[PDB]
């Protein structure tokens, strides 16, 4: 039983169907449970959706697209779908399937432009994506990156408060673990790790636990000065990110930059030299 | 615990006035206000986003979720049909919708009962609120421009905590008024924040002075300005807990 849809997976859980409306196309469907008798529709769908709704008249090539909310409730509970887009592969299975010496450079720089001009889209709306991996980012089979999963973005105010919890631990900025304010550039630290991922084909901050975390990454960034700190635990970015050019090395260290008010922005990084001899 | 602080590129960028403004021209134009409706009136509006806004200052709710949970009370009561038996649910399940995104602690169901039906019917009428706006929940606010328009009018940065805090106060009991709910969300903000600089001046320019550039950021007249101003201070005014 699979209403207006063709629905023994592939990821509550996202299935690959078709649409029985359109010519037989494909969708992507999102099954969410919602436990009965608790707050009502779960926080974290709601402020997917909104973002999502909100931005869809910019018809954005960087962010995926939404179709449809199911609702569909005596016995039975809530069951929420939604039909979004089909994009063929994330960025984690891609990178583990590309033949050998790894995804030919040209590639690293158009998707992580692509990335990027995802982000200065984002944050020029208030919005902040936090919640970047390479699970998060889909990529279509013309090479085309799409931003998913926003179930925790949500739009920036001043003042406003925070949850100190926020990306997963691989990951996360030293804002959050310190725990303290974060903002955009918590979405560039991702950018910053996701990139090193890339061209290593292995993530570059891995650890057990918040504190490991930390050390990890104050492993390589190195320990900053205390004008950058808001009398605890550099060895060049090149050691565990062979392969990279000069020029992207400096956008590598710009975002993963200690002090976040000193960190490189979506904008500006789109326009540092290393994206200079793209092809347009 | 942890509040957001100052982030040049969600503040700073005057690109970021530009998307609000065009976010802005997004929802619909407000002729005359829950023109669609057969029982309820616009003196019931003011009862009830009175008890609205009271929830959220007595639960210490982000000043943003009030403004949001007005737009998504007359956006929905623009689609389906009230009663005033039944208003008070309507207008709790938009706080409810509200505080879920524009807050990090939200306002539980078995709290605004208690504080009011069951919780299934709450739950029902979250349901079908979000089904009929088909789940396009999230708006301008016009408290999202009040850090922008700091900026553009070049105020120093110092000044954002009190300024922003008395001007949201404000603007979120303005919003009370029926005379307001048809105003643009970038004006009813223009107007919270002069009628702020005013009353306490305290170290910043006279309002006067701020008029001419509102004018030229917003791109209203110098007119239609100073009518905000005087229309969101006198809403302000209105406000009366005995009224509930
Ligand atoms: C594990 C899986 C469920 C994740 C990928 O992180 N989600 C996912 N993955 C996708 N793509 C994908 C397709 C194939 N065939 C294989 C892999 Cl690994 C990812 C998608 N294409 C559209 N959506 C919706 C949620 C926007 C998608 N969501």
């Amino acid at each position: 039983a699979d209403q207006q849809y063709e629905c023994a997976e592939i990821g509550g859980k996202v299935f690959k169907a078709r649409d029985l409306k359109n010519g037989g196309r494909f969708v992507a469907l999102k099954r969410v449970r919602v436990q009965t008798g608790e707050e009502g529709m779960p926080l974290s769908t709601i402020r997917e959706v909104a973002v999502l709704r909100h931005l869809e008249t910019f018809e954005h090539p960087n962010v995926v697209r939404l179709f449809d909310v199911c609702t569909v409730s005596t016995d039975r509970e809530t069951k929420l779908t939604l039909v979004f887009e089909h994009v063929d592969q994330d960025l984690t299975t891609y990178l583990d399937k590309v033949p050998e010496p790894g995804v030919p450079t040209e590639t690293i720089k158009d998707m992580m432009f692509q990335l990027l001009r995802g982000l200065d889209f984002l944050h020029s709306h208030r919005v902040v994506h936090r919640d970047l991996k390479p699970q998060n980012i889909l990529v279509t089979s013309s090479g085309q990156i799409k931003l998913a999963d926003f179930g925790l973005a949500r739009i920036y105010s001043f003042q406003m408060a925070l949850t100190s919890v926020v990306v997963t631990l691989w990951y996360r900025a030293p804002e959050v673990l310190l725990q303290s304010s974060y903002a955009t550039p918590v979405d560039l630290w991702s950018v910053g790790c996701i990139f090193a991922e890339m061209f290593r084909r292995k993530p570059l901050f891995r650890g057990s636990s918040d504190v490991d975390q930390l050390g990890k990454i104050l492993d390589v960034i190195g320990l900053p000065g205390e004008e950058d700190w808001p009398q605890a635990f550099a060895q060049p970015i090149e050691k565990f990110v062979t392969d990279i050019d000069e020029l992207g090395k400096d956008l590598l260290l710009k975002c993963l930059t200690f002090n976040p008010a000193k960190r490189i922005s979506a904008y500006s990084a789109l326009s540092h030299p290393y994206f200079q001899d793209l092809e347009r | 615990l942890n509040r957001a602080k100052i982030d040049s590129t969600t503040m700073k960028d005057p690109r970021v006035l530009n998307n609000l403004k065009l976010r802005e021209l997004l929802l619909p134009k407000f002729t005359s206000l829950w023109e669609i409706q057969t029982e309820v009136t616009v003196d019931n509006r003011t009862i009830l986003l009175t008890w609205m806004h009271l929830l959220c200052e007595s639960f210490e709710l982000d000043k943003s979720v009030f403004p949001l949970s007005v737009s998504i009370l007359d956006r929905y009561l623009c689609k389906k049909q009230g009663t005033k038996k039944t208003l008070q649910k309507i207008g709790a399940a938009c706080v409810l919708i509200g505080s879920k995104i524009r807050t990090v602690k939200p306002m539980t169901v078995s709290k605004l009962t208690y504080l009011s039906f069951t919780n299934l019917e709450l739950i029902n009428q979250e349901k079908d609120i979000l089904e009929a706006l088909k789940w396009d929940t999230e708006a301008v606010l016009a408290t999202d421009f009040l850090i922008p328009l700091c900026n553009a009018l070049k105020i120093p940065e110092d000044l954002w905590p009190q300024l922003y805090e008395a001007a949201s106060t404000t603007i979120c009991k303005a919003l009370i008024q029926p005379n307001i709910a048809l105003l643009s969300p970038g004006l009813i903000c223009a107007g919270g924040l002069l009628t702020t600089i005013e009353t306490d001046n305290t170290n910043c320019r006279p309002w006067t002075c701020y008029l001419e550039d509102l004018s030229s950021i917003l791109n209203f007249s110098t007119n239609t300005v100073r009518t905000v101003k005087d229309q969101v201070s006198e809403a302000f005014s209105l406000y009366d807990l005995e009224i509930l």
